[PDB]
Formats: structure tokens, sequence, C-alpha cells
């Protein structure tokens, strides 16, 4: 088998892969296709059925299928255009910060000496702090919007990739086929974009999907607390920032959008189990 | 011992970095080399700041609060600790049983678990349908303590020592809720991390050895695996009480706590400055002196290490 | 001691499993030095591992007789093969440096040992355990007890397993390519501390090695193995001066000593059969020089020769290496 | 004019055994000399720690050495300047010991042979196709392996594909660290064969570096013995495979198996494990070990000398020889 063959053939062997895989691609084709799948606007009001049950409970009806929020707000609509965002920043985050993780990580691990020295020095300082508490501070400082959530997530998401980064090309620095190319009379730019960074794939295919797990998240948290994504705008955490007192009256409002980030996450997480199987 | 003078070497700097950049957030965004060691000669007399949201030094803010923190903290790890290992060990030799399939199955729903709505429907099913257990709170309503008893402040202690009979009991109806919800990441963590470290470990050439003197099973896990399974697990621990921080800005605020990440989070809203710069210092070098005391009982438990 | 007969150790899926060791027999006697010789593919060690119990769930272990110390091995009692393993039969295995545990001193390693099989009192064990260092040679064997296995050399470590194996004094003892891993002046002293053990308490040895040179010294009996079968059996003298089958023949002239100065050596044309490209009939067949009709129509038999010597071939060679 | 030659080559690893102490010098290598002639073979031999490995390491400019000089037909080999930089890299080539660890694994063999050519020369793309494949067929692989992987080979293609990468730019001297030592016996003489063919086709020199002495005695034109970073014998291969005379030869000829039961015409015994480079003897290396030790062991270290064509370091064969002494 070719190693693209190899590598599809191990991964059908878990199925809690293929499973989330499935719900991935299903997750995706919501968020692409919301405008025309969604029953109505997020942001419409029926204030004729304010907190309407789900179609199935006695009081509700057909016309809302998942019921009502406070306001009279549809929240299977609201579900999907929140799809649409927690994938958005996902990849906006993962993106960014995998580039510049890997370059800084490239650098540090193959250099050495005080290039090395720097570079993880300032990514200690901010691992100082847990990440959601570096992320919350940086949104307080910069003021609370979506643009500004995700430019937060990417600069506390950025040191585990670098991390990581240095453990694998310090692991491949060593081996002698890297030697080899350097009495062969490779250059720096060569070696880390040519002959070492091909074998450092492997290690961060995986934290892709664990980036995408915690950005997700990470998104949820900001936005419950109050922060990042604000009141009018369909994003699953923001959702749930003032829901307790409904959890006696409506259990539908706390339970739904709770439940797709569960799920959304989880697929990821999958994925994360099966790239890491698949590549032994 | 070198290892020691080694890891303090590595937290110096750091140590250095986290007061100049919080001297850069008092400095800047108010409300100059002279400067920087004036603000030190501060923080080292204990003069954190005045809060805006009323006019409490910092430092007699954070005290009682970081006990209320602590405990919860430890009731969690308690929690993660006392049922991770022992489920990450049998998984690990009865892999691909019933029970395996369903340890790993658990494990992902919990790690990739939104920690905040956890906490709604835990609070939903059990207290609010089934009437369980208490809604909110550290103690009962109800509940006050002589203050002429030298009271340490943990509020578990302090009702087993004092107060009437009943406190005790609904001391821990209060916690259990709390810990479990941040608990659970944790316990998810752990329980993944001693399963994958047991799999490598009963595949070392030892255990192979150990097998070859004619050892019990149940010694060949126990003594020789498990024993070198922990090295792993000592250092996920110490992330964990890193994480147990942002797990509590989120749970807190639901059980209506009156621990630490409450008041930061308050104060982030409210853009009450002086609690996020005493803050930030204090939880920043809290998470350095257990990294440290980590690293440090690491060092005792890997004899490659001495 | 020691009587195998039709061993079979298969591993994977049972419509088409990867044959390791494949319908083998042989028998050590007490006091007996026999050699196992074989190149990588050989399934030389799976044969020992077998007997110890080492085989895990993905292999699949079936004899038609594994006779111990006239003890049935197939159907023991786990408690009994617990009973064996360690105090009857033991074995060391092919490197030195993982195969003691990283987290405790070699005292303790040494000191559990005895423990399992006899008395336990803290005292006699430790004293046990200095007899013991002082048995395989250690520089200063009270001092050693306190020291642990990442500070041990190569040849150091592989002499405290000797200590560990002969604790109990064992009746067979198995040394999976010991001294592969150690330095040449390092090894010829682990093979006389074997052979010294070996004399002094009348145990049976089963060296297993690729280096037919190192079993020529050390074996009264040599068995030769390739693709998971044996191929010949005889005394360690003639069976390299008048090899009965093609793979001897072919394992003898491809070394170095066989040899002139700066002449081309032989070798056999192609790689192992593995657990997709099984020959049928004899496995060498693709190989072999003297090949016939015959030799892809038939398994050969283990024949046994007139001098008392046994070749898996149709034509066994003769006195001067020709069929 | 001798074709590579070194001078008293050297190298000292600086060592902390912690902030409370000085450094020390690990002395890995310590005055070694060589004339390495066309088309011949040098056999280094020795036990693990003797400093085999940190030559090939020296000669192949992985690391630089820490004294000595290394020519190259009469031009200096260890100046920093550009158009020495070329000579290096063009004449002086390396295989190496393991073949798992020694081809880039995400690489396909094509791209392996031909990233030598891209580097150096000015080769065409068909061109590098061209001289890749004909490497392969000197070698002793199919065309039809041109876009393999690395990982889909046995061992013994893996050293072929080794060799081949070495033999690329056209050298003069290729060094051999430990190159056949993980193979078994039929690939060993394989690729023994293929070796020998190579250098009687292309006029080659080889560094032989290896444990092996049977294999060494198959292959040697020179041979040189270490212990401890020095010399300590040095000769013919019939010379010191016939009548060796420093103490550690014959006890290290002696502790290798033999098939042929004549051949070991005594049995030596050393009694005792290698000294650690981090803590040396106080004179010479094998004072420690030897079944000769005498006065002036202790208090200085050896030096080779001539005896009748062989060198050896040794001052109870100087008495032999000797005997005012
Ligand atoms: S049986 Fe036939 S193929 Fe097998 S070794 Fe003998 S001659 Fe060769
Ligand atoms: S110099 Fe002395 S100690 Fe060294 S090898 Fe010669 S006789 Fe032995």
């Amino acid at each position: 088998m070719t190693p693209l063959q190899e590598f599809w053939h191990y991964f059908k062997r878990n199925k809690g892969a293929v499973v989330g895989l499935v719900y991935v691609v299903i997750v995706l084709f919501i968020a692409i296709f919301a405008n025309w799948i969604a029953p109505y606007n997020p942001a419409e009001q029926f204030r004729d059925a304010l907190l309407a049950p789900p179609a199935w409970q006695e009081g509700g009806s057909m016309a809302h299928l998942l019921g009502t929020d406070d306001v009279g707000r549809d929240v299977l609509s609201r579900l999907m255009y929140g799809a649409r965002l927690s994938l958005l920043v996902g990849c906006l985050v993962v993106v960014l910060s995998l580039i510049m993780g890997v370059i800084l990580g490239l650098i540090a691990g193959y250099f050495g000496g005080l290039v090395d020295n720097i570079i993880m020095r300032v990514v200690d300082i901010m691992l100082a702090l847990p990440s959601l508490l570096l992320a919350l501070v940086l949104v307080a400082i910069f003021g609370p919007s979506i643009g500004n959530a995700a430019l937060a997530l990417t600069f506390v998401a950025l040191p585990h990739y670098v991390r990581l980064t240095r453990a694998a090309v310090l692991v491949e620095v060593n081996r002698d086929y890297v030697t080899a190319s350097r009495v062969a009379g490779a250059g720096a730019m060569r070696q880390m974009f040519i002959n070492i960074f091909p074998n450092c794939l492997a290690p961060l295919i995986v934290q892709a999907s664990l980036g995408f797990s915690n950005a997700i998240l990470d998104m949820a948290a900001l936005g419950f607390l109050g922060m990042g994504a604000q009141p009018p705008t369909p994003e699953w955490g923001t959702m749930l920032s003032d829901v307790l007192q409904f959890a006696q009256s409506a259990w539908w409002v706390v339970t739904f959008p709770g439940l797709a980030i569960l799920l959304t996450v989880l697929a990821f997480n999958l994925m994360g189990d099966g790239l890491r199987d698949a590549l032994d | 011992l070198q290892f020691i003078l080694r890891r303090l070497g590595l937290v110096i700097p750091t140590f250095i970095g986290i007061t100049l950049l919080t001297f850069a957030f008092v400095h800047m965004i108010p409300g100059m080399w002279q400067q920087y060691l004036h603000y030190i000669w501060g923080v080292m007399h204990g003069d954190l700041g005045i809060s805006m949201k009323s006019r409490i030094p910092v430092w007699e803010e954070f005290v009682p609060r970081f006990q209320a923190t602590l405990e919860l903290g430890v009731c969690a790890m308690i929690f993660a600790t006392a049922v991770g290992i022992p489920v990450g060990v049998l998984a690990a030799v009865k892999r691909g049983s019933i029970f395996d399939h369903t340890a790993v199955g658990l494990a992902l729903t919990g790690y990739s678990m939104p920690i905040f709505w956890w906490g709604m429907m835990l609070i939903m099913l059990v207290s609010v349908h089934w009437n369980l257990t208490p809604v909110s709170g550290r103690v009962s309503d109800m509940v006050f303590l002589d203050d002429s008893n030298p009271l340490t402040g943990f509020m578990l202690i302090d009702t087993a020592i004092w107060g009437e009979d009943g406190n005790f009991i609904d001391a821990v109806a209060h916690m259990i809720l709390p810990a479990i919800v941040l608990g659970t990441i944790p316990l998810a963590v752990i329980v993944r991390m001693t399963r994958s470290s047991m799999l490598e470990v009963l595949g070392e050439d030892y255990i192979r050895t150990a097998r070859a003197k004619g050892l019990t099973r149940m010694r060949v896990i126990i003594v020789h695996a498990l024993r070198n399974a922990m090295l792993p697990v000592v250092t996920v621990i110490g992330l964990q009480v890193g994480t147990l921080l942002a797990g509590a800005i989120l749970t807190e605020t639901i059980f209506s706590w009156p621990g630490l990440g409450r008041w930061l989070i308050d104060a982030l809203q409210r853009r009450d400055y002086p609690v996020v710069q005493g803050g930030v210092l204090l939880v920043a070098t809290m998470i350095i002196l257990v990294n440290l005391l980590v690293d440090l009982l690491y060092g005792v438990v890997n004899p490659r290490i001495r | 001691l020691l009587n195998v007969d039709k061993l079979s150790v298969h591993f994977g899926d049972e419509s088409a499993p990867f044959r390791a060791v494949d319908r083998i027999s042989y028998s050590v006697k007490q006091g007996e030095v026999v050699g196992i010789v074989g190149e990588s593919g050989s399934g030389k060690s799976v044969s020992s591992l077998a007997i110890m119990g080492l085989i895990d769930y993905p292999g699949r272990v079936m004899a038609e007789k594994l006779e111990f110390n006239g003890q049935d091995l197939q159907r023991i009692s786990e408690k009994e093969r617990r009973n064996l393993v360690g105090a009857e039969v033991a074995m060391i295995f092919q490197d030195p440096m993982t195969s003691l545990n990283p987290c405790y001193t070699v005292g303790f390693q040494i000191m559990e040992a005895i423990k399992v099989h006899q008395g336990g009192n803290k005292s006699t064990r430790r004293q046990r355990a200095i007899d013991l260092l002082n048995q395989v040679g250690i520089p200063d064997p009270a001092s050693r007890l306190d020291v642990y296995p990442h500070q041990l050399s190569g040849g150091m470590s592989q002499r405290v397993m000797i200590a560990m194996a002969i604790a109990c004094r064992p009746k067979l003892l198995i040394a999976d390519e010991p001294t592969t891993a150690l330095d040449v002046t390092i090894q010829a002293q682990i093979i006389e501390l074997l052979l010294e053990l070996q004399q002094k308490e009348n145990m049976a040895l089963v060296l297993i090695t690729h280096d037919l040179a190192l079993v020529a010294e050390a074996a009264h009996k040599i068995i030769v193995m390739y693709a998971g079968q044996v191929v010949e059996t005889g005394d360690a003298h003639a069976i390299f001066h008048a090899p009965r089958h093609p793979y001897t023949q072919a394992l003898l002239r491809a070394l170095p000593e066989f040899a002139q100065d700066k002449e081309r050596l032989a070798s056999l044309p192609g790689v192992v059969p593995g657990k997709y490209d099984r020959p049928n009939g004899c496995l060498l067949n693709p190989r072999c020089p003297y090949a016939t009709d015959r030799c892809r129509a038939e398994e050969p038999a283990l024949n046994m020769l007139a001098d008392g010597r046994q070749s898996k071939c149709h034509y066994p060679l003769d006195d001067a290496g020709r069929p | 004019q001798p074709l590579l030659q070194a001078i008293d080559l050297k190298k000292h690893y600086p060592v902390k055994k912690g902030m409370f102490a000085p450094e020390r010098l690990v002395k890995a290598l310590d005055g070694v000399s060589f004339n390495l002639e066309r088309g011949k073979t040098l056999a280094v031999v020795g036990e693990s720690g003797c400093g085999k490995s940190t030559l090939g390491r020296l000669l192949t400019m992985i690391e630089m050495p820490t004294g000595g000089e290394l020519y190259y037909q009469g031009q200096d080999l260890l100046k920093h300047d550009p158009q020495a930089q070329k000579l290096r890299r063009q004449k002086i080539q390396i295989v190496f010991q393991n073949p798992y660890g020694s081809l880039n694994p995400r690489k396909k063999v094509g791209q392996i042979l031909e990233e030598p050519l891209l580097i150096n020369t000015s080769l065409s793309k068909e061109q590098r196709r061209e001289k890749a494949l004909s490497m392969m067929a000197k070698v002793g692989l199919k065309t039809e392996h041109y876009d393999r992987y690395p990982h889909m080979f046995s061992g013994g293609q893996r050293q072929r594909i080794a060799i081949a990468r070495g033999l690329m730019l056209d050298p003069d001297v290729v060094i051999a660290d430990e190159p056949v030592s993980a193979l078994d016996v039929s690939v060993r003489a394989q690729v023994l064969n293929l070796m020998m063919d190579l250098q009687q086709e292309l006029g080659l020199s080889y560094v032989f570096i290896s444990h092996d002495l049977s294999v060494v005695e198959h292959i040697a034109d020179e041979v040189m013995v270490m212990y401890l970073g020095r010399c300590v014998e040095k000769g013919t291969k019939d010379q010191i495979f016939n009548n060796p005379r420093h103490p550690y030869t014959q006890a290290l000829l002696s502790a290798t198996p033999r098939l042929n039961p004549d051949d070991r015409r005594e049995r030596i015994k050393l009694s005792g494990e290698l000294p650690s480079p981090l803590n040396p003897p106080p004179g010479c290396a094998f004072n420690a070990r030897c079944r000769r030790r005498f006065g002036p062991c202790t208090q200085l270290q050896p030096q080779l000398k001539d005896y009748g064509g062989q060198l050896v370091a040794c001052f109870a064969v100087d008495q032999d020889e000797n005997p005012q002494r």
C-alpha cells in the first residue's frame, strides 16, 4: 500500500473514528448550508409562543421543533447558525496557531542555543496562567467581541504547538539521516522544511483535532461567562449565559446548546483517538 | 542534590518574567526603570492595591477565597485520583473487555464535556427534580459558627470541630456536586494517562523478567508495572492542579460558591483592574510553586534522578 | 529432562496463521549443552518462550508432548506452572539493559526471586544474595545490592540476570541471545561463567544464537532452524565438518572463516518465507542449490541417518558435500 | 604522496559534573595517525568506547577535531574556506551502522539518491534520474524500486540504498561505521561481496570501522587496534592476525570465537571490565588488566615504535626487543 492508502486502511479499523467522521461531515454540511436549511431567521421573534415546549411534549407545536427561548426565538434555528460560528472560530484558531507554532517550534528545535532558550522562556511565561484565564484577561483588556475572542484563543493555543514541535524536532535532529544530509551539505532551511518537517507531521496531525476540541470548549467557556460573543448572536456558549432560572420551567433551553457542544467536541476527540491509532 | 538547583534555575527566569509582565499590567492599563523597583517593593510589603467594587485591600479579600477554592480543589483531586487510578489499572489489565471499552468511552465523554453545562444538568437532575442535594452555597443559610473559637476558615474542618451535630452533614452535602463537576475533567484525563502508561509498561522486557521468576499476576501488576506507570501519572497530576483554576472559574459561578473564580470573573466583567492585577500575580505564583513541588516529587519517585 | 514433540506456535487469524514455529521436536538431557542456531526469521526464541508460558493471546501454543521433568506442561495448573518457572526452568534475555526493573535496587530483585520459592527470613535471603554475587563474579558483592540497574554496565547487568536465574538451584537454563549486545572480551567471560555453572551444578543449558562459532565451542548438540522448522541436528564437532543439509552447508560457506583472503563469499538467493509466501513442499525450495521436482510436491521428513544425526532433506549430503 | 593522511588527530569533549565542580576532559581520541593509500582498506578495530566511532565522525567532518592535521592529496581539509568545503563533501563519504535510522522515512528512494546531486552538482532532472538508476543497477536494486519508501525494504536492501547514496558524488574514500553489524549471515556475505566488487571497480579506499575481527581478516589490508582513544598496535593484516604482540590484541583475538578447532592456539583471560573515559587510569590504559604489568607501566604512557614493521605501544615488547632497559 502507499502511505496514504495505508493510513486510511488503518483508520477504517476504528469504528469510533468512522462515526465521528460522519458526524463531523454532517455538522460541516449544516454549517455551510445553514441559510437554506434553517426553518426561521436566528434573530426572529414569535411572541405568540414564548417558551413553547419541543414538538413531542404535550404543550408544543410542529412549527418550532426544539421549542423556543425566553424572548420567543427558535432553538433549532439558533443551534444551526451556532454550528457555523463554532466551526469558523475553530478553523481560524487552529490554522493560525498551527502555522506560527510549527515555525517557532522548528526554529527553536533545530538551531538550539540562545534562540531555543529565548523562545522556550517566553512560552513558559504564557503557560504560567491557565489558558482560559489568560484568554479572559486579554478579552477584558481589548473588549468583548467574536473577533477579539478568536485572536485571544490563537495566542493561548500557540504555546502547546511550539512545545510539541520542539519535542518532535529534538527526537529528530539526533537521527542519522539528518546528519547524512548535513554531510551532503544541506542548508538550514532545507534541513527543517524538506527533511525534518515531513517526519514531524505525524505528531502534529493529532494536535489539530485536540486543537478543534479545545478551541470549541474555550469559545463556549468565553461565551458562557458573557465574554467574546454578545447576546443577539447565535453562539452555543452565550445561549447558556443567563439560563439557570429555567432549570425548573424549560429543560430544552438548558439541554440542547450544551448537548451540541458535547457532541461536536466528542466527535473531534474521536478524530484524535483515530488519527493517533492510525499512525503507528 | 543537583536536580532541585536545576529546576530552581528554570523557575527564577519565569518568576522574573511574570513580575515584569504584572508590573507592565499595573503601570499601563491604569485605574520607568525606577518605578519597577518601587512596585516590587509594594508587592513584598503586601500592598497589592485596594479594590474598586468595595474599598477592601486585595490581600484581605484574597485569603478567605483562596481557602474556599483549595478545599473544593482538594475534594475534586481526591475524587479524581481515588477513582481514576484504580479504573485505569483495571482497564489495562482487562484490555478488550466490556470494562475496557466502557472505561475508554466514558473517559472520552468526560474529557470532551463542557464543564459549565454539566453543572447545570447535575443541578437540574439531582437538586431541582429529584431533590437529593442542595442547589447553591458553601453551607446552609441556617448555619453559623461561634467566632470566639479559633476557626480555620476551611468550612469542612471547622464544622467537624465546632457547631451543631447536623452542620457537618450539611457541609458535605454542599460539597459533593461541586467536587464531582469540577473533578470530571481531571478524572477523565487521569484514566486515559494511566491506561496508556500501563499498556506501555506491560510491554517492557522487565515485566517479561517478572513473569519468568514465577511471580503471581497481581504482584507483577502492582509491584512491578504500576510502580513505573505512576511516573507519567505524577506529571499529569501536576498539569491538572494548574487547570483547576479554569475549571473553578466555570463551575464556581453556577453553584454560587464563595471562591476565587467568581471573584476573578466578576472583577473582569466589572473592570475592577486592581483585583485582576493582584489575582494574576498570586495565581501565577501558586501554579509555579505547585509545579516546582510536583517536579521535586517526580525526582523522588523516579530513581534515574535519585 | 525436556521433551518436545510437534510443538507449534501460530500467530494471527486461524484461516491463515503465521507459523512462527511449525511441528518441531527435540529433547535436552540432564547436564547437556544444546545450541539452537538460525538467521533472523528462524523462530528459534519462540520455541523457548512457549515452554516458559511467555506467549500472549495473539499467539497460540499447541504440542503433542511438552513433558518437563516428567511433568506435562500443556495441562498444568497455573500454580504448578509458577512453581516450575524460576525454580526448575529459568531464562536469560536478549537486552541486558531493559531486562531489570529500573525502579528497584538489585538486592530487592534477587531477594524477591528467593522469597517466592524458598524461606523468607530477611537475613538468610541477604546472605544468599551475597553468595550469588560472589558466584557470578561481582567485584564487591556486599555494596552492589544497594545499586540501581542504570548504574550497572551491560556485562554487570547480565551477571545479575544469571544470579536471579541460578538463585533457586535451577535444572534447565535458557540463554536467549545473551551476549549479542556485549563486547567480545565481556562475551567470553559470560559464556565461561555459564559453562562453569553448567559443570558445577550439573544443570542443562540451552544457547540461542546466530553466531555459529560460539556454539562450536560451547555445545555438545546443535539444532539448526529455518523458517520455523528444525532442519539439522547433531554432535557439535561433526555438524560443521560434514553438514548433512543444504542450509547448514550454505550458512557455513557464507562465513568468512571458511574462505581464503579476499575471495568472494557464497550466499543463497532470496529472502526467508514470511506469512504470505510459504512454498509448497520444502521451505528452502525457492533458494536451495540442489532442488528437484519432488522437493516441490512433498514436504521432506526429518530423516535419521546411520551416523546418528538428523537432516530434513530428501537427499541428505554425503561426506564430500553433495546429494 | 598518500591519498589521505592524518597527523595527531584528537578530540577532547569538555564535561561538567555539576555547578559545584570544575569541568574535565573526556579524551575520546588522543593522537591517532595514518596514511590511507589508493585502493586499499584500513581496518579500525576495538571494543566499545575505544574512540573508533569518533574517528569516523572526524574524518567525515560530522564533528571538528581539537588538534592535529587531516590532509587529502596534500591539501589541508580542516580550513573553514568554501573551496575546501567542496573538496570535503565530494571526496570523503559515510556509510552508517543502522539501516533503520539512516534513510529518511518519508522520502522515496529516488529522492534519497538524487538529494546529494541536487545540493552539490548542477545536473538536470533527467540527468539526476539517469544517474540514480545507474547507481541502483551497480548496487543490485531493480529499476522498479525507484519510487518506493524505505519502510518497505529488508535490512540488506537498506544498506544497499545507504551505499548507493555515498557513491553519488564519485568519492575516493568511503568510511564505513560498523556497516555489517546489524545484518544476518547470508546478507553480510552479500553486502561484503558488493563492497569488494565496488572497490575493485571504482578504485575506492575504505576506512573500515568494526569489531567483528572475522570480517576484518577477510576484508582488511591494513589494520589498526585501539584502546581508550589511542592506537595500541598497527600493521598489515597478516602481521597482526598471525603474530600479534600488544597484550590487548592477544587478549582480543583469543576472546573471539573460531569455528575451526585448531585456530585458538591459547586462551587468555582479562578478569575485569573496561575503564571509564570519564576517569582514565594513571599510566598505560591497559595497566588495570594486563598479564605483563611491569614497573614503568603505572608511571608513564607508552608510545608507538617500530619493531619490524609492526607498530606496538608497549614497554614489555620494548624490553623483549631491547634487553638493555
Ligand atoms: S529437500 Fe530439496 S529443496 Fe529442500 S533442502 Fe533438500 S534438496 Fe533442497
Ligand atoms: S605498557 Fe605495560 S601495562 Fe601497557 S600493555 Fe604494555 S606491558 Fe601491559
